[PDB]
Parts: C-alpha cells; sequence; structure tokens
C-alpha cells in the first residue's frame, strides 16, 4: 500500500478525566496550544440547557450551580462500561446526573430526554479541542492522536477511536499514556530497558512498568491508588490552615465561602511555592469581618510542617509501586530510568521517596504537567507527517559601514548553500573609493568580533552623497566555499576577497 | 532495470514538486500564524500580572468599605490621613487598570451568561425576572474580551409555587 | 536521446532537491523570527504596564508611611487595624512585583551607581565614604535586570 498522502498535521489530544489538553509539533519540539480564555487546559465538563446548548470547558463549570442535574463530569470513568458493572454501580449513587441503562448494555448519561453514551461526551470535548487547535493552526485538522491509560482494554480503546472519529477526526493511532510520558522523556531512541511511570497529581495515581526492547515500549506491570491524587495535599493544607486561624483568632471559614475561596487559592499559591523555597508565608489581608473588626491571616509556613502534613498521601504511594514491582518480575535493580508525570511530582519529598523505592534519581527534564500532551503530538508527527525531515551555528558574518556599525547581511542560523543580497550607498559627496570589510561575529561591532579580510571597489561617476548604489552579493556555494563580491552599476570594476576559512581559534574568546 | 529506475526517478520528482509546494504553503501558513501571534502578544500579555493583582485591588476596596466612617475626624487626625491615602491609592490603581483595558464586571441586573459570570447559588429571588443576576458578591475581571476572573454572581431561580 | 534523459533527470532531482531544502531552511528562520517577535512584544506590554504601575505602590507607601509609629496604640483599634491591614497589602504588592521580575530598588549605604541610582543632591556626611549612599529618597525599580525607572538618591559629598 502506497504512501497515505497525509498533508494535513496530526495533533496529539491528551484526553484526561478531569483536564485536557491539546499540542503540536511546531518545528524540532511539541507546542502546547492555549484555548480561548488563554488557559492551557480544557476541563472535561460538557452540560446541556433547557432548550439545546454544548457549553464545554470552563463555560460548563460556571454554571453547574444553575444546571445541577445536567453537567456531565468525569465521564471518563465510564468509557466503555457495562452499566451493570460494579464501577458504574458504585459511581451512579455519588453522580447527581441520572446514569441510565442503553439497549446494547452500555452505561449512559441522560439529558432532558435524550440519550448519550459516555463515548459522545469525550467527543464533544474532543470536538472543542478540535476547535482550540484548529484556532491556532489556521486550517482544520483532520488525523488526531489520542492518549488513553495503560489498563484500558480493548473495547475501551474502540470506544476512544469511535469518540475521535465522531468528532470529524480520523483517530490516527490511540497511545498509552504512559507511552507518551516515555516518548516526552526522550526515552524512544533508547536501547532495551525497563521503566517505571510514576503518575501523581491528578485526580488518581497510577504507577505502570515497561520496557523497551527493540524500540518498542510494552507494558509489563499496571497499579495505583484510585482514590487518592493532588487534591488531597490541597484539601490538607487548606484544613491545617483553617484550624490554625481558628486557634489563633476564634473564627472559622468553613462558614464563609469568600474567605475559604481565598484560603483555598493561598494555599495553592504556597504550595506550589513550597518545592523551590525552604520557607513561605501566607498574607490574606481583610480575610473576615467580626465585630471587633476586621481579622487578618498571617501564617509562616516551613517545609517541614508542609511534609508533615501531607506524609501519609505520600506514604500511601508505596505499596502500589512495590505491588507494580513484584508482578512485574522485576527486582529494584532492573529498573534503568523512572519517569515522573503530574503536578505532585515537584515536591521533594515524593522525589526522595521514588528515589528510594526505586533506587535511581528521577528524571525531572520535561514539565511533568503536561508530557502525555507533548508525547502524543511527538508521536503523532513522527509516525504520520513531513516532521523528521526537520529533525536532521555559533557565529554569523557581517560587513563593515562608514559608521562604523557590524551590519548583519546574512543570518547565523542560515543553510550554506544561501545567496542574498544588499545594496548600500556612498559615505560622504565626492567619494570614489568605496572599502568593504569582512569580519565574522554577533556582537554589533566588526571590530569587537574578527577581522578577516578588506577589499575596496575603486572606479565610481561622481553623484552626491546618497544618490550612488552599490549592491553587496553573497555567493556561498556548496558547503563551506564562501563568495564575497560587491556590484555597483557606476563602473565596471569590482574587486574579490576570499574569506574562505574563518573562525579557526575557536575558543572562550567569544565568551 | 534501467527503464524502472528512471520510472523509479521521474516518480520521486514528482513526489518532490509536490512536497515543495507544501513547503511553500506551509510557509506562507506560517508567516500568516506568526502575524496573529504577534497581534495577540501585543493585545495579551499582561494576563498574569493582571490576574496577580485582582487580589491586591479587592484588598484596597475592603479597605475602603471597612472603615466605619464614623471615626474620621479631628479627633483622630492621622487615621484621616490613612483614608486619604488609601482612598487615592485605589482610585489611582482603577485609573491604571481602565487604560490597559481591564474593566471589572458588574452585572447588578443583567442576565446570566456563562462566559463570563460564574454562579455561586441559585436562590429564587421574588420580584426579579428569572435568568438574571440576583447579586454580584464578588465584581470580576476581563481585558480586551477575555475573562480574567469571573463576577461570583447569585442567579435567580423559578418559583415553585 | 536516452543517455541525457539520465542527466536531464540528475539535474533536474538536484534542484528540486535543493529548492526543497531552501523552503524547508526559510520556515525555521521564519519561526524563530516570529518566536523574538512575539516575544518583544510580550516585554513591551508588561513594561508598558509596569510603569504605570509603580505609581500606585509609591503612593501607597508613602501614605503607609506619613503616620509614625508612636500613636499605634490599642486605643485607637481604627487606626492600629487600618496601618496592620495597609502594611500587610504592600508586602503583597511587593511580592506579587517581585515574582514577575519587577525588582525593587533599595541601595541604602551602598556604593552609587550612575545606571541605576538618580543623584538627587550631593552632601557630606561625616563617619560615611564619599560616593556611598546614605539616604534613600525615593526607590526605584528594576525589571528582568533593567532599570525601568532610577532611584532618586543622595550622594555622600567631600568635606
Amino acid at each position: 500500500m502506497a504512501s497515505e498522502a497525509i498533508k494535513g498535521a496530526v495533533v496529539g489530544i491528551d484526553l484526561g478525566t478531569t483536564n485536557s489538553c491539546v499540542a503540536v509539533m511546531e518545528g524540532k519540539q511539541a507546542k502546547v496550544l492555549e484555548n480561548a480564555e488563554g488557559a492551557r487546559t480544557t476541563p472535561s465538563v460538557v452540560a446541556f440547557t433547557a432548550d439545546g446548548e454544548r457549553l464545554v470547558g470552563m463555560p460548563a463549570k460556571r454554571q453547574a450551580v444553575t444546571n445541577p442535574n445536567n453537567t456531565f463530569y468525569a465521564t471518563k470513568r465510564l468509557i466503555g462500561w457495562r452499566y451493570d458493572d460494579p464501577e458504574v454501580q458504585k459511581d451512579i449513587k455519588n453522580v447527581p446526573f441520572k446514569i441510565v441503562r442503553a439497549s446494547n448494555g452500555d452505561a449512559w448519561v441522560e439529558a432532558h430526554g435524550k440519550l448519550y453514551s459516555p463515548s459522545q461526551i469525550g467527543a464533544f470535548v474532543l470536538m472543542k479541542m478540535k476547535e482550540t487547535a484548529e484556532n491556532y493552526l489556521g486550517h482544520t485538522a483532520k488525523n488526531a492522536v489520542i492518549t488513553v491509560p495503560a489498563y484500558f482494554n480493548d473495547s475501551q480503546r474502540q470506544a476512544t477511536k469511535d469518540a475521535g472519529q465522531i468528532s470529524g477526526l480520523n483517530v490516527l493511532r490511540v497511545i498509552n499514556e504512559p507511552t507518551a510520558a516515555a516518548l516526552a522523556y526522550g526515552l524512544d531512541k533508547s536501547e532495551d530497558k525497563v521503566i517505571a511511570v510514576y503518575d501523581l497529581g491528578g485526580g488518581t495515581f497510577d504507577i505502570s512498568i515497561l520496557e523497551i526492547q527493540k524500540g518498542v515500549f510494552e507494558v509489563k506491570s499496571t497499579n495505583g491508588d484510585t482514590f487518592l491524587g493532588g487534591e488531597d495535599f490541597d484539601q490538607a493544607l487548606l484544613r491545617h490552615i483553617v484550624k490554625e486561624f481558628k486557634r489563633e483568632t476564634g473564627v472559622d471559614l468553613t462558614k464563609d465561602n469568600m474567605a475559604l475561596q481565598r484560603v483555598r487559592e493561598a494555599a495553592e499559591k504556597a504550595k506550589c511555592e513550597l518545592s523551590s523555597s525552604v520557607q513561605t508565608d501566607i498574607n490574606l489581608p481583610y480575610l473576615t469581618m467580626d465585630s471587633s473588626g476586621p481579622k487578618h491571616l498571617n501564617m509562616k509556613l516551613t517545609r517541614a510542617q508542609f511534609e508533615g502534613i501531607v506524609t501519609d498521601l505520600i506514604r500511601r504511594t508505596i505499596a502500589p509501586c512495590q505491588k507494580a514491582m513484584q508482578d512485574a518480575e522485576v527486582s529494584k535493580s532492573d529498573i534503568g530510568e523512572v519517569i515522573l508525570v503530574g503536578g505532585m511530582t515537584r515536591m521533594p519529598k515524593v522525589q526522595q521517596t521514588v528515589q528510594d523505592l526505586f533506587g535511581r534519581a528521577p528524571s525531572k527534564a520535561v514539565n511533568p504537567d503536561e508530557a502525555v500532551a507533548i508525547g502524543a503530538a511527538i508521536q503523532g508527527g513522527v509516525l504520520a507527517g513531513d516532521v523528521t525531515d526537520v529533525l536532521l551555528t555559533p557565529l554569523s558574518l557581517g560587513i563593515e559601514t562608514l559608521g562604523g556599525v557590524f551590519t548583519k547581511l546574512i543570518n547565523r542560523n542560515t543553510t550554506i548553500p544561501t545567496k542574498k543580497s544588499q545594496v548600500f550607498s556612498t559615505a560622504a559627496d565626492g567619494q570614489t573609493q568605496v572599502e568593504i570589510k569582512v569580519c565574522q561575529g554577533e556582537r554589533e561591532m566588526a571590530g569587537d568580533n574578527k577581522l578577516l579580510g578588506q577589499f575596496t571597489l575603486i572606479g565610481i561617476p561622481p553623484a552626491p552623497r546618497g544618490v550612488p548604489q552599490i549592491e553587496v552579493t553573497f555567493d556561498i556555494d556548496a558547503n563551506g566555499i564562501v563568495h564575497v563580491s560587491a556590484k555597483d552599476k557606476g563602473t565596471g570594476r569590482e574587486q574579490q576577497i576570499v574569506i574562505q576559512s574563518s573562525g579557526g581559534l575557536s575558543k572562550d574568546d567569544i565568551e | 532495470t534501467l527503464l524502472e529506475e528512471k520510472v523509479k526517478l521521474e516518480e520521486q520528482l514528482k513526489e518532490t514538486v509536490e512536497k515543495y509546494k507544501r513547503a511553500l504553503a506551509d510557509t506562507e501558513n506560517l508567516r500568516q500564524r506568526s502575524q496573529k501571534l504577534v497581534e495577540e502578544a501585543k493585545l495579551y500579555g499582561i494576563q498574569a500580572f493582571c490576574k496577580d493583582l485582582l487580589e491586591v485591588a479587592d484588598v484596597l476596596e475592603k479597605a475602603t468599605q471597612c472603615v466605619p466612617k464614623e471615626e474620621i475626624k479631628d479627633d483622630n487626625p492621622h487615621l484621616k490621613n490613612l483614608y486619604e491615602g488609601l482612598v487615592m491609592t485605589e482610585v489611582q490603581i482603577q485609573k491604571v487598570f481602565t487604560k490597559h483595558g481591564l474593566l471589572k464586571l458588574n452585572p447588578v441586573g443583567a442576565k446570566f451568561d456563562p462566559a463570563e459570570h460564574e454562579a455561586l447559588f441559585h436562590t429564587p429571588v421574588e420580584g426579579k425576572e428569572p435568568g438574571t443576576v440576583a447579586l454580584v458578591s464578588k465584581v470580576g475581571y476581563k481585558l480586551h474580551g477575555r475573562t480574567l476572573r469571573p463576577a461570583l454572581v447569585g442567579v435567580v431561580k423559578e418559583a415553585s409555587a
């Protein structure tokens, strides 16, 4: 079968259970695209109004209170799941909306007397990211790569393929989340190894042990914690702050709402701050109103206190890792690399725990928040698309001007067989000799970088300054052969210069 | 073998001509997209700064609203000057916000719309048309049509009767 | 005929692949120029914001520093609370400024620097070396290592 003639762009959509992400391969690196409101993440919430609407994203979380029986949130827990299943039976009680039984025994969702399958909700979210990717691209995107968790069956993969197809999107291939993380971290072009993927920070925790034999990733074992995630750390810090404030003054912010929101945002800011700084402080002036007057919150929080608050949660990420190591039939010495994914894999306690569990220093070369989407974009670009061709300059060149300014005639990062032309005027009125000095460098001063050669153009008709025009054309050809010449329309007398070898003294002179 | 080799060479020539045309289309697309991105980064680009200073503006407004407006007399000469300084600072910060496109969202009696307002409760209000916003708990902000922070409203609800 | 066909095909293939390589090289340079332009636009916007934003902090600092610390007592509950709230709001303002690269400039007792400091006046001071700041009149600000507004400062002269 011949070439597919893709002639299109492949986007890597990370269809998350709470927060999604879309990334595209702009040049040599995967670039994550931002939606309309400037955020780098589209919440996976779909809600329908009374008459008809398809509010997806933040405009669907915001209106959730006025529309509690129609907003579908975190529907990735019901994809490809039969209605008469333990997971759906446990989930139906908690979700305010009505999960109904379909004709083919599939757990569907209900909205204003219209039947929606869990694939269709994800299809609508995929339409949202397709719009937010077409906005950046300019032209429509047809082929895409969507990621699924490593514990998904083949039926769930088929369901996600259908969800991608429904949203006018021919799904290229369904990838694993650990495989996408490994691709983003750059372990695709590596020899045979065994690695483990630490996914903590989202709404769930997942640990998967991979294998990179023959350049293809094979999943060995998967495990994790269902009821553990990055929200519990924030909740623990919030509860500690509330209790400390109540002890300090005597007012509990639990009955408050605006004060609770301010305290929650300050707790998130401090928690994100308590990863590169030892000590932090939380300032929230005019937090609450009391008969005695306004009350201000001022807490000094150190790293040790934060580590002691959430120590139980991090401890809970130890048994699943050991079980995954046991089921993978590899001890702590087989694992040759550790992949960190998720938002909560930044605090040094989590990294220390991971190193203790695996015996290796975890790799933190890629922002763990958006590694899955970046890996999906990279794999989509490599698999189909003329991007690998582009996969395969410490100094530049310039000339001398009358004012001494190092004009940049040619760019730094330019291929050798490139010809460019530029016209220049005479120095002063009545001038008859035009001199051009060739130098190599990046600073804006010809003499402060190098001194290669000098050639003088002799013979020009008399004219007032600014009227004569001299065209400078560079004819660098082949590889390493430099042709520097100046052309003038006045007299047929030009000059040549060699400048074939430059920058021989490659040392710290630039530095 | 020479004939089939030349046929393959001609097919490769056609493929590389098509690829060259695709590259020209791609660089034109990059030019247009670069223009759009430069314009957007000209308009926005103060998004993080404004989203951080919203809380400073809220604190200053609360400070202006918290003094009981009774002890600012000549009996407390130093308190009066502090209040005047706070008021001047609040006015100056609201003047700086307005210059750079920051428009506070205060829908006192407007119609609810999820793109800009975040609902906080659905309390029914008698005498008010259903679907309108009863009160604004916090005035949201938006710059150049991009809602930085929604206005936390309370949407009225149709009466159960 | 056929022999010349191979030569012409090789020449055409070489020209086409070189033109393709040049077309692909234009995309990369254009992309780098676009990234530079976007970053410069972002820098210009943030600078325009900060230049007008400095005055709010200056006015608030003057207002809070107007009151002395002698009369801030518990028998004036409407003034101690307001002063504490304003000081904490100033701390928050400075934290947000320094979070986004806007660095303050409080060079008390430091060596005079023409680029980062403005000499309001010259006056000899006993016990202090000449050319070293003795007092600060207005606090300047720096953005990403560049002086957004020089600090109006005093320089010790020679007696």
